[PDB]
């Protein structure tokens, strides 16, 4: 499956769980 | 037999998932749509309306 | 000319607001502006030393307050999105 330069108003919030914690779970 | 039988079925998948590009259709597609949505948006302030 | 700091530039009556830095890339002779995908000034050729300049906007994000309830406590921390800690405004800067 496939940090986009968006400067008018758009942002990506982090997902609370990282991948590492996914992973964990 | 049965646990060679899902030892071989665990590498057929690993198989299938490494060849076949289009295996992860689901989420790609969901990645896909946002992504689409938010360069229409994007591209919504070139226009004068 | 002023680089690496968020400036009121005004190129040829552009008018617009952002950090300049050099840029690489290259102007056609006949071209002197450069836009991007929301129809909005990327990359400008100074009209006086002829360098194009990258025009990126000023370091911008949300602000989220972490609090408990007023009923619990008083203190709050703030959480600046998507900013590195070294961004120090001095001055006061739209959020407290
Ligand atoms: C004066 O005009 C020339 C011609 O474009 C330009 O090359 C030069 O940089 C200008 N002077 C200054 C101080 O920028
Ligand atoms: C929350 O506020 C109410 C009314 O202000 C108060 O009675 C209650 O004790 C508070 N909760 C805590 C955990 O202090
Ligand atoms: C913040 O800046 C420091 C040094 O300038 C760098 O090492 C670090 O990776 C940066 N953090 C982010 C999230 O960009």
């Amino acid at each position: 499956v496939t940090c986009a330069q968006k400067f008018n108003g758009l942002t990506v919030l982090p997902p609370l769980l990282t991948d590492e914690m996914i992973a964990q779970y | 037999l049965i646990a060679n039988q899902f030892n071989s079925a665990i590498g057929k998948i690993q198989d299938s998932l490494s060849s076949t590009p289009s295996a992860l259709g689901k989420l790609q597609d969901v990645v896909n749509q946002n992504a689409q949505a938010l360069n229409t948006l994007v591209k919504q302030l070139s226009s004068n309306f | 000319l002023v680089k690496n700091k968020c400036v009121n530039f005004n190129f040829n009556g552009l008018t617009g607001t952002g950090v300049l830095t050099e840029s690489n890339k290259k102007f056609l002779p006949f071209q002197q502006f450069g836009r991007d995908i929301a129809d909005t000034t990327d990359a400008v050729r100074d009209p006086q030393t002829l360098e194009i300049l990258d025009i990126t906007p000023c370091s911008f994000g949300g602000v989220s307050v972490i609090t408990p309830g007023t009923n619990t406590s008083n203190q709050v921390a703030v959480l600046y999105q998507d900013v590195n800690c070294t961004e120090v405004p001095v001055a006061i800067h739209a959020d407290q």
